[PDB]
């Protein structure tokens, strides 16, 4: 089972690549030292095989949101409103390893050595949440497998052998986007305005003092200024969410997602309104299922997920966490 | 190599010279060290140093402010900058409601490189004349065009000595013209007045980079701006 | 939650932009050689996929300002319109570290790795102010998330396709002021838009953030306080889409107004002195 999920972001998409990267004033990604390096989290990039020129596959990157991230993203936006309004309307109560396992994969950081009993991996795989996510202390595999956000572009062209050969995007599709702090008592003035301030002007001169003091000599004060590389907005991503075997109710987990995955953020930078994003199309094994209002198709999934919310408790989830 | 500025806010301006006097009274009673070293006097007596002034005022739209050039300079503001701070803080809120002292800093680079092509430089309350030989070259301007040449080309030789760069030797000076001649005061109700120019213009075929201080009367406040502003201002 | 305003520029806006740029005159911006050189700084930048070209999409220039300062700006107008106003009576004066974690994210640097238990978060981002602006010792997320302000350009119109067929500005936008050394600045008369959004958020938070916006108008930002720079009117509130806006303010939605207006006469200084204390 394959779903294709083509979206176009709205803000710019921002999910920081780890790596403590470098900026100057004007480009220059990482100078050479001594040219007044600023900090730059770029945005999580993805090298590609990809045709270049006539006869020549090069590795050219491509800066994506992981697949680790939105699978995160559908399991809590699954989480959120599907199963846990399911489960206080029913009153049922997750314990708080059931809970960390639902979101988490595992309750602790160590995994049990035993593998779990075939009648407990039936019901969990049957199970309309747990058998897309699995894990837990004995190790379940999930039936849900998870691809990173593929923008339409030129570089991913070797990856989109099928379908997507228009929307052929050529340029670049990062920004370097500046960001500062001040410290606000550095930009007070009136004292009419420190009077709100206990202690009267005396206080914020001696915070005046102790910046400057910090400027002429490693506590850190405020007053940063950083750089972080984003995806440009507006243009068209592709998401592959495929499944391995999946009941109709898992599908219609998905599907449940897939209906108001666009409240939730494809990106990180939650303040700056990075990830807001709307779903162009969903492919169902091809088929386009996709409308305005949510999906249009699907009906036996949606029904099999409806016959799966209820009859559902927390003592699978218990069962599912509980370590040997 | 590089010289400090230091820019003070008391939302209120005063001039260089009168700041000067201000800060003086301030810190008299107490850490005469730090005043000795911020206006430049001998270390055993009150006499000010005949050489080049490190620490300089300066002129501040709602203040004043400090310049050090160097690094000795530049460690005296450092350690002058927190008393000094705490002094208006004590002595605004003393008197009033009380008014948010607020400071600046920049470490501006000095620079010289030389071109083949004329460059002009505009310098504003510019003091000229301090002996009656100076007055006597000011009458005629042929003779007190080569003064003023020289007078600029030692300030240039004798600023980049104090700051510990090689200045090329090979450079050409010209003056334009002065716009206003006016005369300076050392202190406020004195017959004593020194003659000064007024927005005096000059070219210079190399070009500078930074915080340049031209003729006498260099702690006042008098005839120093910054040339890198002043490269292609307008 | 879903809030977006239009607002219209009626003087220049200059949200200035990091760059070692440079003119000589209005024929090109920016010069290979270095004959008469004039520097600029350039307003902030937003390359963005649009149709151009009748078909293709392609990376163009737009002039934005950043959703940082507009953050900063609903911020400054909420602390000091009623935060500081209604603090200001009944005792209870912010700490100066308190000030500054309410003013910007924190009170200082190096914000502890420590997090925080969870009855602080719970009754952090339920306060009207604290949920909205996030961050401090802990990094609070908080709720509030702020776009960044969009011109209703061609060049903005796959983010924009669904609300606006017509107003549609087209062509060049932005000129360049001198005063020798030249400000690159949006044309006014230009209408904007600014996207506000929560997650989950509480009443007295949307009610925050809605009265910020009947009285945005008078805070300017993105350019110079003496060059006159960001004056700005605002028209077309939408909020979940319906409008609520008219010339008077609001006038509509009231349980926000009265769910905030209860909450800032039940505010108190302790949920700020337990922001920014530090728990190293």
């Amino acid at each position: 089972m394959q779903i294709e999920v083509t979206v176009r972001n709205i803000t710019p998409i921002f999910s920081a690549a780890p790596g403590s990267n470098y900026i100057t004033i004007d480009g220059t990604i990482n100078p050479p030292p001594g040219v007044s390096r600023f900090p730059l989290v770029r945005t999580r990039m993805m090298y590609v095989a990809a045709d270049v020129g006539d006869g020549v596959i090069k590795s050219v990157p491509l800066q994506i949101v992981p697949g680790n991230t939105m699978r995160s993203l559908l399991r809590r936006t699954m989480l959120k409103h599907v199963i846990e309004p399911a489960l206080v309307e029913k009153g049922n109560k997750l314990s708080i390893g059931a809970y960390a396992t639902a979101y988490s994969g595992n309750a602790t950081g160590n995994p049990d050595g035993v593998p779990s009993s075939f009648d407990e991996i039936a019901t969990m795989r049957a199970h309309p949440f747990i058998g897309l996510f699995g894990g837990g202390p004995r190790m379940l595999e999930g039936r849900l497998m998870v691809d990173s956000l593929y923008p339409i572009h030129t570089n991913a062209e070797r990856i989109l052998g099928a379908g997507y050969e228009n929307e052929m995007m050529s340029g670049p599709i990062t920004q370097v986007v500046w960001a500062r702090r001040m410290d606000p008592i550095l930009n007070l003035g009136s004292s009419e305005d420190v009077e709100v301030i206990n202690g009267g002007a005396v206080a914020a001169n001696g915070w005046i003092q102790d910046l400057l003091a910090n400027s002429k000599a490693n506590g850190r004060g405020l007053k940063a200024f950083n750089a972080h590389e984003v995806v440009i907005p507006g243009l068209k991503w592709v998401w592959r969410i495929s499944l391995d075997r999946p009941t109709d109710a898992q599908v219609g987990l998905v599907l449940l997602a897939l209906n108001k995955m666009t409240n939730e953020r494809i990106a990180g930078g939650h303040s700056k309104d990075y990830g807001r994003f709307v779903i162009d199309g969903v492919s169902l094994n091809g088929e386009q299922v996709w409308s305005q209002s949510g999906i249009t198709g699907g009906e036996q999934y949606f029904d099999a997920v409806a016959e799966a919310i209820d009859g559902l408790s927390s003592k699978e989830f218990e069962q599912f966490a509980q370590s040997a | 190599m590089f010289v400090k500025q230091v820019f003070f806010d008391l939302g209120a301006r005063i001039h260089a010279d009168e700041a000067r006097a201000l800060v003086a009274k301030l810190l008299d009673d107490t850490q005469p060290g730090l005043v000795s070293a911020l206006m430049n006097y001998m270390p055993a007596s009150k006499t000010s140093k005949t050489e080049f002034p490190l620490v300089q005022f300066s002129n501040f739209n709602q203040g004043f402010a400090l310049l050090g050039f160097g690094e000795v300079g530049a460690q005296i503001l450092s350690d002058a900058t927190p008393i000094i701070h705490d002094a208006m803080a004590k002595l605004f809120a003393s008197r009033g409601q009380g008014v948010v002292v607020q400071v600046s800093s920049r470490d501006v680079p000095l620079s010289c490189e030389k071109r083949p092509y004329g460059l002009q430089y505009t310098v504003a309350k510019m003091v000229v004349q301090k002996k009656h030989e100076h007055r006597e070259r000011l009458a005629n301007p042929e003779t007190g065009k080569v003064f003023l040449e020289g007078l600029f080309l030692r300030s240039l030789e004798r600023q980049a000595a104090a700051v510990g760069m090689v200045l090329p030797r090979d450079l050409v000076v010209s003056f334009k013209g002065a716009e206003r001649v006016s005369s300076v005061k050392l202190r406020p109700d004195s017959t004593l007045a020194h003659g000064s120019l007024r927005h005096a213009v000059f070219e210079v075929n190399a070009r500078l980079g930074g915080l340049w201080s031209v003729g006498f009367l260099l702690s006042k406040g008098f005839g120093h701006i910054n040339t890198d502003l002043q490269l292609g201002q307008g």
